[PDB]
């Protein structure tokens, strides 16, 4: 059934699982015509898909040409999403197959379940949990591939960087929606959190600047401020 | 016009015959029910005073037969049974007819309800349905299950439904998901209609089947089948026009004859919701929209 607070350490078992978002596949920019009417814009997006055990993402760009001349766009959108998980869970070695795959929108159940049932045994299920992945965009390298994308195109990356090799799944996955959290309630002050100290780099080859683990300790109480604040800011508190 | 003698009715029951019922009195000298029209199946069906529980009953045609009921002591129930000596069964019937014990079928001249609600009805399908091929008649009661139920335990005693299931590989083309899941045209036309069930006549009468089984005996997967037979060519952008007409006919009148009281059981919301204002066809059913916003408002 669902996924919540309760069985939440089941992320981390030794049964391969994927989480499936699909809050940037549709994107638009709303715009006024000449006359005066408004408009959309579709603008590139994005599958995000999660081994939330090894940090793989499976990040498959959505380009615009995908919405020509379609109708219901963002019906559309979730099918879209489930046909390319179904491909994607083909492309991959039995062994490598999902035993579940579970989706960030409830709206995602049946377009997955419809796909994917030629394989009666993975399981779909949803999540109680609100999870920050649509601020997946926020994150500058993967901003920056799906915008340029001039074609249909499935990139990789380690969400988690090299963390693993000094903490446990839980404690990154802990760190990455933290991140994600702080990114979406107040995207500029989280990113100047991030990128203050500029001896702190980001290699080539990850996503997240390379801190030392006493780093991510103060790292991780700035964004936790940024948050609580940000809650008063809102709610006056 | 044919008859259905009883032996005796040694318990105390409520009987009933089509859309009809009466009450009998343990040891009432009650010896059946006269003057049943040709024609149609029928329904013979009972509900005991003591043990409400279990409505059972037997569909039969009386020109496939001569049919009796006889109370069994030892199962406990009123059991429908063959007569294959005509001559005997004639001279029981006349006498029991001379000495006025029997109940006449109370069919009002102007009364179209039966054959509205058993149009399509055959018993020929309704015999692959409930499988007992010994017999001319089939049982039917409150507790049995259909084949769909038993997939999610006798399969002697289920009922064998087509099974319709919105999210399997049979109702779902490859490459055609979103298409298919969205507007079951394919499925009801190509698959239910021309390789399963072969015409809209076959589907129709399981159709109606299944209601007058949830109706008569609560039977509650029969009332599963209902819904889901109503629903696919609801959820059909393309369903020939007869079939709509007729459609709204059939439900127009199951939804008459349905008890008022038992409408919070029988009428499953989401689909006469979906049907009649989100579907494909909420604006071809004309008749059963305007009956049902006018017996059940409630409901909508
Ligand atoms: C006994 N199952 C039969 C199914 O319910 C419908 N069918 C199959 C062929 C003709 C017909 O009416």
């Amino acid at each position: 059934g669902a996924m919540n607070s309760s069985n939440y350490a089941e992320l981390f078992n030794n049964d391969i699982k994927l989480f499936v978002d699909d809050t940037n596949v549709y994107r638009v920019t709303v715009h006024k015509t000449f006359e005066g009417n408004v408009a959309t814009k579709a603008i590139n997006g994005c599958i995000f898909t999660l081994n939330p055990k090894t940090g793989h993402l499976f990040l498959k760009i959505i380009h615009t040409s995908v919405w020509a001349g379609q109708k219901r766009l963002s019906q559309l959108a979730k099918w879209k999403t489930a046909e390319e998980v179904s491909a994607l869970v083909r492309s991959l070695p039995k062994e490598e197959q999902p035993k579940q795959i579970i989706v960030t929108r409830k709206a995602m159940l049946d377009p997955l379940e419809v796909h994917m049932l030629d394989f009666p045994n993975i399981a779909i299920r949803p999540t109680e949990l609100r999870l920050p992945f649509s601020a997946a965009m926020s994150i500058d390298k993967l901003s920056d591939v799906v915008m340029k994308a001039t074609e249909p195109q499935m990139v990789l990356f380690n969400i988690y960087d090299d963390w693993l090799d000094r903490i446990s799944s839980y404690t990154a996955f802990s760190r990455l929606t933290l991140l994600l959290r702080a990114l979406k309630t107040n995207e500029e002050s989280a990113k100047m959190i991030l990128l203050s100290d500029p001896t702190i780099t980001i290699k080539s080859y990850h996503l997240w600047p390379s801190f030392t683990d006493e780093q991510w300790i103060t790292i991780e109480s700035q964004m936790r401020d940024l948050i609580l604040t940000e809650y008063g800011r809102k709610y006056n508190v | 016009m044919n008859t259905v003698p009883f032996t005796s009715a040694p318990i105390e029951v409520t009987i009933g015959i089509d859309q009809y019922s009466f009450n009998v009195k343990e040891n009432q000298p009650f010896h059946g029910i006269k003057d049943i029209p040709i024609g149609h199946v029928h329904v013979i069906h009972f509900q005991h005073a003591d043990n409400s529980s279990m409505r059972y009953g037997y569909w039969f045609d009386c020109r496939m037969g001569n049919f009796y009921i006889q109370y069994d002591p030892k199962d406990g129930l009123y059991k429908m049974m063959e007569e294959r000596d005509g001559a005997k069964f004639e001279n029981i019937v006349h006498n029991f007819k001379e000495r006025q014990m029997m109940v006449s079928y109370p069919k009002i001249d102007e009364d179209d309800t039966w054959y509205n609600l058993t149009e399509f009805v055959q018993m020929d399908k309704i015999r692959k349905i409930v499988r007992k091929d010994e017999n001319q008649f089939s049982y039917v009661d409150s507790s049995m299950t259909t084949v769909q139920e038993n997939e999610l335990s006798d399969p002697a005693h289920s009922l064998n439904y087509t099974v319709i299931n919105f999210k399997s590989r049979e109702a779902i083309r490859p490459g055609h998901e979103m298409e298919d899941f969205l507007d079951k045209s394919y499925y009801l036309n190509t698959v239910m209609l021309q390789g399963i069930f072969k015409n809209s006549s076959n589907y129709f009468g399981e159709l109606q089947f299944a209601f007058l089984n949830a109706m008569f005996f609560g039977n509650y997967g029969s009332s599963l089948q209902w819904h889901a037979m109503i629903e696919l060519i609801c959820s059909s952008a393309t369903v020939p026009k007869h079939m709509l007409d007729k459609l709204d006919e059939i439900l127009y009148y199951q939804i008459k004859t349905l008890p008022e009281q038992y409408s919070d059981i029988l009428l499953n919301e989401r689909v006469w919701n979906i049907c009649l204002y989100s579907s494909f066809q909420k604006n071809s059913l004309h008749n059963t929209e305007k009956i049902m916003e006018n017996k059940y408002p409630e409901l909508l």
